[PDB]
RNA sequence: GCUUGAGUCUCGUAGAGGGGGGUAGAAUUCCAGGUGUAGCGGUGAAAUGCGUAGAGAUCUGGAGGAAUACCGGUGGCGAAGGCGGCCCCCUGGACGAAGACUGACGCUCAGGUGCGAAAGCGUGGGGAGCAAACAGGAUUAGAUACCCUGGUAGUCCACGCCGUAAACGAUGUCGACUUGGAGGUUGUGCCCUUGAGGCGUGGCUUCCGGAGCUAACGCGUUAAGUCGACCGCCUGGGGAGUACGGCCGCAAGGUUAAAACUCAAAUGAAUUGACGGGGGCCCGCACAAGCGGUGGAGCAUGUGGUUUAAUUCGAUGCAACGCG
């Protein structure tokens, strides 16, 4: 179906859960998958191995459209995203590119307060 | 074992087979230092193993027994870890003799040799406790 | 940030992330505005790298 | 009168000094739209919350507000509060080089006047994020908290008020003298520059230390050393920086400022120890890894209690309870 050949992997990692989201060179997403779900809710979806699973399940679920090559862009921090590209070369693509694509503000907003924990 | 690394102690090996696996065996079926008792036993209930499945006697001991060894085994987390061989077998022991003492038939002889035969075709009490560390191990693969 | 693809690789290994904006950029954009704590954190940092 | 104090002029230097105006780029939120699909968010774990009315993720376009990553530095500037993108306009101070000029014009300062973070107040705007109050979810014995999800005043702008802070180098201002070392920052002169040069002379500043001082801790040419000038303030702890009165303030309150009564201490620095849900290193059947027990049953024996005429006395966390 649709036949894209080529598409980003946008990963989302976050510290409670990475999300990665297969898409084109347009923007347009082709298909995503959570750490959270695919089982382990909680303290097991911020975890390497949660993310990794995530992006083989997420390597699955864009079979209809024979992707070979994609760029890899990372967002935020986490216990994902290391993780989550060796599962992509352990899906038969060939990552091409990896950028780091965490907002960084230029003394934007002000963030918040948190954690006298 | 705060301090002290040790070595360990040279058991003698079965006076039957040559089998220092199977003399760690009978040390683990041993209850209250009665050792006599417990070769009787093991001879018996491997004699009949060994009868029933035709094959021989410490490889139908060696099958049974390797269908029940664990691959790998459980803030509180449970995290999985490697089995180390010696440990390996010894739970591998310590499971068939529970749950052969769990057993509901007459003898020991026979409620062994009837566990160690459920575990030839892995479908006893023993190969239940092997894949209930392993699920516990697997459902928790999330933390190395 | 980008690495292309080589032509014959296996492992880009790009350390482009580590020079600059993962381990402290982001943690400190977590937490509050101050003035007051990063005006001490810096004075016992610049007061901690002594010989 | 005089120039060694103070000041003026010439030429430059560095600077987040101030006020007004403009603009730029990242990011957050919102709105509209495309793809896409079952979760997202959150936590120690959860739930509230958002989500098949299509969220989260992702791309495009727009709006708006606030703050200005990197440079960024015990770096700089300012009397202090404080001041951080870039550009323009108006403007204050400092420092340096040589020379000229005035000629003690100086120092401090009670009352007085001005400036004075943040929160707060008034009027009018603005309102993205954050967030007192507030609401819900948790946690808990309770939880009017810490944690989570939302969230209003406020934070932002204009003008006025307030007038305070651990407004702190807890160190008033001005001047003079008194061994050193390593830096930072900003001027400048000289000398093969023949480096990542050399040698000097100023301004501000950081760390360590000598004499000296100090109760000690420490300060130590930027003094808490050695002196001089003027000011402010102190006189045991509490009551109390409170009440009454005055002045100020829209209010909140600010400032000035007692007494009765009560205690024989309150305090500073340092020492020894003990302790810590502080840190480092280390041990023991301490935990872990195992095996067998106890707690359940009947009996033995000891104890508490009860009973009794008496149920002899003693032992009572560990370290009393088949103990004397």
């Amino acid at each position: 179906r649709k036949q894209v050949s080529d598409g980003v992997a946008h990963i989302h990692a976050s510290f409670n859960n990475t999300i990665v989201t297969i898409t084109d060179r347009q923007g347009n997403a082709l298909g995503w998958a959570t750490a959270g779900g695919s089982g382990f809710r909680g303290s097991r979806k911020s975890t390497p191995f949660a993310a990794q699973v995530a992006a083989e399940r997420c390597a699955d679920a864009v079979k209809e459209y024979g992707i070979k090559n994609l760029e890899v862009m990372v967002k935020g921090p986490g216990p994902g995203r290391e993780s989550t590209i060796r599962a992509l070369n352990a899906a038969g693509f060939r990552i091409t590119n990896i950028t780091d694509v965490t907002p960084i503000p230029h003394n934007g907003c002000r963030p918040p307060k948190k954690r006298r924990v | 074992p705060r301090r002290r690394v040790i070595g360990q102690r040279k058991i003698l090996p079965d006076p039957k087979f040559g089998s220092e696996l199977l003399a760690k065996f009978v040390n683990i079926l041993m209850v209250d230092g009665k050792k006599s008792t417990a070769e009787s036993i093991v001879y018996s209930a491997l004699e009949t193993l060994a009868q029933r499945s035709g094959k021989s006697e410490l490889e139908a001991f060696e099958v049974a027994l390797e269908n029940v060894r664990p691959t790998v085994e459980v803030s509180t987390y449970q995290v999985p870890v490697e089995v180390r061989p010696v440990r390996r077998n010894a739970l591998a022991m310590r499971w068939i003799v529970e749950a052969a003492r769990k057993r509901g038939d007459k003898s020991m002889a026979l409620r062994l040799a009837n566990e160690l035969s459920d575990a030839a075709e892995n479908k006893g009490t023993a190969v239940k406790k092997r894949e209930d560390v392993h699920r516990m191990a697997e459902a928790n693969k999330a933390f190395a | 940030i980008k690495v292309r693809e080589n032509e014959p690789f296996d492992v880009a290994l790009r350390r482009f992330k580590r020079s600059c904006e993962k381990a402290g950029v982001l943690a400190e954009v977590r937490r509050r505005e101050f003035y007051e704590k990063p005006t001490t954190e810096r004075k016992r940092a610049k007061a901690s790298a002594v010989k």
